[PDB]
DNA sequence: CCGGGCCGAGCCGTGCTTT
DNA sequence: TGCACGGCTCGGCCCGG
């Protein structure tokens, strides 16, 4: 209400605070520009307006969107700029071209960079061929490959809307084209990307027959068609750009694409709507699993390829593997898992905090966070022992002893994930949220005493149901509040259940139903015959304490009490179960008073509940499948050579570019570059103020035919077109430049003289070539920061989401807090521990230690500018980290154009970008394994400017052309309205699953994010379900990242596999990594005999050597392009991975054929010359062939 | 437990070193007659073979007979730090530690972690 | 110009040695170990330098030749750098005598004489 | 004590089943 | 798009003659 306004006028106040600066310096003249080259907007239409255009229309987009919608007012702007009301432009195509920009900026929210970089031109076309009618063309460039499925279906039915508009004719092909675009879809599958889609040829056929546009652009990559020649095209290469938007875009995209005209009320496209549809006795577990399997179906999509290093966790829904819990933690719910620490820890920390790893059930792909009111793993010891290993540091210390995993332990998985990928809801396996719902409800129903769990519940009601109960009334405040940390004793569950009436507490439930009943009747047996037992009492009802059997007597059987995840040990040669495990086992079986009798068509709980009094629920039914894929990562950002001020040099620095080096040689340098010149006395050079008397100088444009110079004011006049010809001039030359000069001038400009090296580039990529001032350059390498293409320094590290924190996790006192703001915790009490938990607010950010690390040197760098460079005062004032507290960042995805401000609050010890789930969605990330980059505000302020980005295609990409002070929960995405808020979820829901649901049939009993937008509670109060002791709990580098060699990275890989017990390596495993090393030796091997020699020298490439043996033309050798250790760089491991493990008779053949055939290869060139003095090195191949 | 007393670090150092040139991991088998070694390398063509009895050591105390291994590359490193007229001791305890010190101008103590070899 | 001075500082350990010992000292703590630690006592000085797994462990006496006399005020340790240590320590003649005070988890001085008169300071930071 | 030899670093290159 | 091989250059150590 009005804390948010608060909030967001602080904001405003410290960027200001910032913007008065920026703006300060940059009036001096020693930049491209007098002001700021960073425009701030507050909404879609201000960014609409800025990126794309024309003016004035802000106005109109705010309004029409407040009346209408966002499609019809898209389509109505469309049809008010048609008509030409904001000021006369030209011809026709203008006129398509202004609408189809503004319309696309509109309808996509006007963040990513379609509307600029991905639509090259937009053209009229005659159809020659048959009738000679006019038709509308869009080109694509490269950069289209980035903006999304929706971006381009929605390019494409703005197009068409535009081109109906326009009293077009529809495009009409010929058969050959369609044969050349099937050809183009084929080569460009086969040789440059597997696409993530792969359209039969007649869906293809329907779509380019029925799509009313030509859908065109210009050659991307270095192959050729064979269907040659076809008209109306000016290219015979593959046109990407193209052929992804019809197969990524309407295509792949056709269930929203028909659903967004739908909304439009725009017809045409019934043909593709028609597409989509036509694309579109026994006991109670028993019968459960078996409706389950035939639902529900495994899915092994996921693990069709495993690569060397990367492990699986976890075969298709097999139980022992992940156990699915439903729930949203403080750090998780946009597209993460909540994990346990001790699993990351038992699995040699391969996991870490932000590793992500490509899942089966809900999605593909998910980043781990770490959870502690979860389960973890239970082992089995060297020396026999059964252990639940549920805390980290009891994982740390039994780490070494381990010899099986029995199980993996849970994850927690949001239902906001299974509503956005539409997936039926798996049934719910037996856990304490949902055995208090029941228990509540039961005391109500018997006693009629009102009590509720996660809250406070009044003190009369208290003491009502202890004094029914029979219990301390404080225990029972203590279990309703946190009901995943307090659990009753065995006895008083037991108590519980024989009172209330409810199945027994989940804790002490066994996986009964992972045996048959015909082991459990065994065991019965055995444990009625030759154990002793150790009975107790509690309130009249008894229970055994310990169980005491040989091993011998006890035989065969021990797997039950293994596969049943009961805690044991060894000793003297006996098996002794201690006193929580005692009951947790005997009781279910009624203590040996009903034998327990194996029937058909039943299951091992339902014979239990049959027999027994006490009821069990199943405490796992439901498991998920993962794999390692992607490890986490918190670096810089460089360019392919590292560079640090945005220069050219040429090849007089050397390979490295060093310009002080050059400098120091007095080398003279020639490259293409812009030289300014002073009014007043005629200094000419590569400056913004003249040396002489510090006056802005003017730039030279130069003809390129007879190089006349003529500075900004004659140009003007002349229309910057020569008057003695008649061509356009140019704003740059090549000319020569001495480095010794200018980095002298620098040197003692800045008085920064010590600095040892000074990259440089060997060219500049922009239509204008201006270089950036050296004194820049001269500090970076002082502070150790370097540049980016745009001159800004950025850090990028993945991202992972969080709504609540508590001020002891990232090392801020309260009194800071406080003061930032902060006044209360998520009940309403007032902030006075660092034990509590406060809730995030939207643009609030908790950074990394790297990041910190990073950020104090280009805090230093920027202050070192200011008092030198610019003789200003100096900005942040910082010697630590965590003096950068209250300072504001920006923060961009790769594939956008505009930037969102952030705050620093704290930080963390992982390796990841913990931030509010709106502040990923208004980058239009996901959350789910992305990367984006941070950058100080003063720093892109001071720096970036708009002549240094490249003019290829997408130089605009991936750089802040405007920010965004303000964050909308309407408008940032899609995906994050689907995530629920509520502090737990009801016991409809959970009775619901068993039932096969979908989620869509309970999204009103669950609240979403959908549900409260355009009310004031948007920003204000939202909830998780499961709590976290530490949000940074566990391994922060996985152990990926220290390994050096392939036969190291797949022992471990493989010994891991070996581990666990729901992977099944031997031979899965290993025939799956041997169709990843088979294709590269035979690829390797058949690309050797048909290479390409090249010369070492220049890079010129022979079909065949020439027979001279050297380089004509050249003073340097011939090389290979193909060695021969290429080839055989993964054998060792093939042969080791087919010699040890149980595969397929075809793959040990193929691998032993293939050892002959590289043998065999080389017979002529490289002799076997040497003798050895012993043989039988283990070889499998010799062995094969003799047997 | 033994105590070894070897005068001339250098030479012990160079020795070892032309030794392990070929090879990368080896067992020395100590008796109460003196060191022994032999290995063979991955490449199966070369195989080399080093004794020194108890009469060169300057000092020799072994009781019963052990198999001590350790990496080569430590090893080397540590004895090139020794000097050329310094005395080499070789000393163990109970623990699996190989404790290497250098008696010279000053006494430098190192440890050296064990490592088991087929 | 940026003037800086350090005022006298209470050393509680003071000793001087010879070049050549400290040289291979930080060679072989910078062979196992990232940095060292000054542990001296009464009539005794020794520096260690613990790695991940390995282990070093230099020792000296009064009786012994590498050192040239102590005087403990109370027991004193400290750790430094490796880096820095290497650098400084670098280029040192075997027959100087260079003074070393220290104390506890303050920094190090370390300086030796140029011709009887001159004289070169260091003053070491200390970790964490 | 001056000079070769040897060994990282750091740039430019290739290549990753196909009757 | 990460990994694995193979041509230079290019200084900092060393060690012996
Ligand atoms: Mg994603
Ligand atoms: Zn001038
Ligand atoms: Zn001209
Ligand atoms: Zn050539």
């Amino acid at each position: 209400p009005k804390e948010m306004e608060e909030y967001f006028e602080m904001l405003q106040r410290e960027i200001d605070k910032a913007y008065e600066i920026a703006k300060k310096a940059r009036a001096q003249g020693k930049d491209p520009s007098l002001d700021v080259e960073i425009p701030q907007a507050t909404d879609m239409a201000g960014r609409v307006e800025s990126l794309v255009g024309p003016p004035g229309v802000a106005k109109r987009i705010r309004e029409l969107v407040k009346e209408y919608g966002k499609e019809i007012a898209a389509l109505k702007i469309v049809d008010e700029i048609i008509e030409g009301k904001f000021g006369d432009l030209g011809s026709r195509e203008k006129y398509a071209e202004q609408a189809v920009r503004t319309a696309l900026a509109i309808l996509t929210e006007g963040i990513v960079s379609a509307p600029i970089e991905g639509i090259a031109n937009v053209k009229i076309k005659r159809n020659t061929w048959a009738d000679n009618s006019e038709y509308l063309a869009l080109y694509y460039a490269g950069p289209i490959r980035s903006s999304g499925g929706t971006a381009q279906a929605l390019s494409v039915l703005v197009g068409d809307y535009v081109r109906r508009k326009l009293g077009l004719d529809r495009f009409k092909p010929s058969e050959k084209h369609i044969e050349r675009m099937v050809e183009e879809v084929d080569l460009y599958h086969r040789a440059v990307t597997r696409l993530q889609y792969h359209p039969s040829p007649e869906e293809v056929r329907l779509a380019m027959r029925n799509i009313p546009i030509e859908i065109t652009g210009e050659a991307t990559d270095d192959v050729e068609v064979s269907h040659r020649d076809v008209p109306g095209v000016e290219t015979n290469q593959l046109r990407g750009g193209a052929i992804l938007v019809l197969a990524e875009g309407v295509l792949q995209k056709a269930k929203k694409l028909v659903k967004y005209i739908d909304k439009m009320g725009i017809e045409g496209w019934e043909w593709l709507k028609e597409f989509v549809e036509a694309k579109e006795d026994m006991g109670f577990y028993y019968s459960l699993y078996q409706k389950f399997k035939e639902e529900i179906a495994p899915s092994d999509k996921y693990a069709k390829e495993v690569i060397g290093g990367r492990p699986l966790f976890s075969d298709p829904s097999k139980p022992g593997g992940f156990r699915l819990r439903y729930g949203r933690s403080r750090a998780s719910g946009f597209a993460t898992w909540g994990i346990n620490p001790a699993t990351m820890i038992l699995v040699d920390e391969f996991l870490a905090i932000g590793t992500q790893l490509k899942t089966e059930r809900p999605g593909k792909g998910a980043v781990v966070t770490p959870v502690t009111t979860i389960e973890g793993p239970i082992v089995k010891l060297k020396d026999g022992s059964v252990l639940r290993v549920d805390d980290y540091n009891l994982a740390l210390k039994v780490r070494e002893d381990v010899e099986e995993i029995l199980y993996l332990g849970d994850a927690v998985i949001a239902f906001g994930d299974f509503v956005e990928n539409n997936q039926t809801l798996l049934p719910a396996n037996y856990c304490e949220e949902w055995w208090i719902l029941e228990f509540v409800k039961a005391l109500k129903e018997i006693y009629e005493v009102h009590l509720e769990p996660f809250t406070e519940n009044e003190e009369e009601s208290i003491e009502e149901a202890s004094d029914y109960l029979e219990i301390d009334p404080e225990f029972l405040k203590e279990m309703l509040r946190d009901p995943l940390r307090v659990k009753p004793p065995v006895e008083l569950a037991i108590h519980f259940s024989e009172v209330l009436g409810i199945p027994l507490h989940p804790y002490y439930t066994l996986y009964w139903n992972s045996v048959e009943p015909k082991d459990v009747e065994k065991l019965w047996r055995l444990l009625k015959n030759y154990a002793e037992i150790e009975w107790s009492n509690f309130r009249g009802i008894k229970f055994a304490k310990k169980i005491v059997i040989s091993q011998e007597k006890l035989g065969d059987s021990k797997r039950t009490l293994e596969l049943l995840g009961l805690p044991h040990t060894v000793r003297d040669g006996n098996v002794i179960v201690d006193y929580p495990w005692a009951a947790a086992l005997l009781t279910p079986l009624g203590n040996l008073n009903w034998e327990f009798m194996a029937k058909p068509l039943y299951a091992t709980i339902d014979i239990i509940n049959e027999n027994n009094e006490i009821k069990l629920r199943d405490r796992g039914i439901s498991w998920i499948g993962a794999r390692m894929g992607r490890p986490e990562k918190a670096k810089e950002r460089k360019m392919k050579p590292p560079v640090q001020v945005l220069f050219p040099i040429g090849l007089a620095g050397g390979s490295s570019r060093d310009i002080k080096k050059a400098a120091e040689e007095g080398k003279v340098a020639e490259v293409e570059i812009a030289f300014f010149k002073c009014p007043k006395c005629g200094h000419v050079g590569p400056e913004h103020l003249c040396p002489n008397c510090g006056t802005r100088k003017e730039l030279l444009w130069v003809c390129p035919r007879c190089n006349a110079e003529y500075p900004e004011s004659q140009a003007e006049g002349y229309n910057y077109t020569c008057p003695k010809c008649n061509v356009k001039l140019r704003p740059y030359a090549k000319r020569k430049i001495r480095p010794s000069e200018l980095l002298n001038r620098a040197m003692e400009n800045v008085k920064v003289y010590g600095v040892d090296k000074l990259k440089g580039v060997m060219g500049m990529t922009s239509g204008w070539k201006m270089p950036e001032p050296l004194e820049k350059g001269l500090l970076r390498a002082k502070n150790d920061v370097y540049v980016f293409k745009d001159g800004t320094i950025r850090f990028d590290a993945t991202d992972a989401p969080i709504t609540h924190f508590r001020p002891r996790e990232i090392g801020v006192s309260v009194e800071k807090l406080r003061e930032l703001g902060y006044t209360h915790d998520f009940e309403g009490k007032p902030l006075v521990s660092e034990d509590q938990i406060v809730e995030l607010k939207p643009q609030d950010i908790i950074l990394s230690k790297e990041a910190g690390r990073y950020l104090l040197k280009v805090a230093k760098f920027v202050d070192d500018l200011l008092e030198k460079f610019y003789g200003l005062p100096r900005f942040y004032n910082a010697e630590k980290m965590e003096d950068l507290i209250g300072h504001l960042v920006i923060g961009l995805a790769p594939h956008t154009s505009a930037g969102i401000v952030g705050r620093i609050i704290g930080f963390v010890d992982a390796l990841v970008g913990y931030a509010h789930p709106y502040f990923h969605a208004a980058k239009r990330r996901n959350c789910d394994g992305d990367e984006d980059a941070v950058m100080l505000l003063l720093d892109a302020l001071l720096n970036f400017s708009r002549y240094y980005l490249p003019e290829k295609r997408g130089g605009k990409m991936d750089a802040p052309l405007v920010i965004t002070t303000r964050l909308d929960p309407r408008e940032v995405d899609s995906e994050v309205h689907n995530m629920d808020i509520v502090r737990y979820y009801p016991l409809e829901f959970y009775e619901a699953t068993y039932e096969l649901k979908s989620p869509k049939e309970l999204v009103g009993v669950i609240e979403r994010v959908e549900d409260r937008l355009g009310k004031p509670e948007m920003y204000y109060g939202l909830k998780f379900t499961h709590d976290t002791d530490d949000i940074a709990l566990g391994p922060k580098m996985s152990l990926y990242k220290q390994l050096g060699d392939m036969e190291e990275k797949v022992r471990r890989q493989l010994e891991v596999a070996k581990r666990i017990r729901a992977v099944d390596e031997h031979g899965v495993a290993e025939k799956i990594l041997n169709s990843h090393l088979i294709p590269d030796l035979r690829g390797n091997l058949r690309s050797f005999t048909r290479q390409e020699f090249r010369c070492v020298k220049c890079n010129t490439k022979f079909r065949r050597p020439p027979l001279n043996g050297k380089c004509p033309v050249c003073g340097g050798k011939i090389v290979l392009t193909v060695s021969k250790g290429a080839i055989e760089k993964y054998l060792g491991t093939a042969k080791m991975l087919v010699t040890e493990y149980n595969v397929k008779n075809y793959t040990r053949q193929r691998i032993c054929l293939t050892e002959r055939d590289i043998d065999s290869l080389f017979e002529n060139v490289f002799p076997e010359t040497q003798l050895t003095l012993i043989v039988n090195p283990n070889d499998i191949c010799q062995r094969l062939v003799m047997a | 437990p033994f105590e070894i007393v070897f005068e001339g670090a250098k030479e012990f150092a160079q020795l070892i070193e032309t030794a392990s040139r070929l090879i990368d991991e080896a067992a020395f088998k100590v008796t109460e007659e003196g060191i022994s070694m032999r290995a063979m390398d991955p490449s199966r063509v070369v195989l080399i073979d080093l004794n020194l009895p108890a009469s060169i050591f300057s000092k020799y105390e072994v009781d019963g007979e052990e198999t001590i291994g350790v990496n080569m590359d430590h090893l080397k490193k540590v004895l090139k730090r020794g000097k050329a007229k310094e005395t080499l001791i070789l000393r163990k305890g109970e623990e699996n530690f190989l404790e290497i010190s250098l008696q010279g101008t000053a006494t430098r103590t190192f440890k050296l972690p064990l490592i088991d070899v087929e | 110009e940026i003037e800086v001075d350090l005022p006298e500082l209470p050393f509680t350990a003071k000793v001087v040695i010879l070049g050549d010992v400290i040289k291979e000292a930080v060679k072989d703590a910078s062979l196992v170990s990232d940095s060292m630690k000054f542990i001296a006592k009464e009539n005794e000085f020794t520096m260690r330098a613990e790695g991940e797994t390995q282990e070093v462990e230099v020792k000296l006496t009064l009786e012994d030749e590498g050192l040239l006399d102590i005087e403990v005020q109370e027991e004193t340790k400290s750790a430094y750098g490796i880096s820095y240590l290497s650098d400084m320590v670098k280029g040192l003649g075997k027959a100087d005598e260079v003074t070393i005070k220290f104390g506890n988890e303050m920094p190090m001085q370390m300086e030796y004489y140029i011709r009887d008169e001159g004289r070169l300071i260091f003053l070491l930071a200390p970790r964490v």
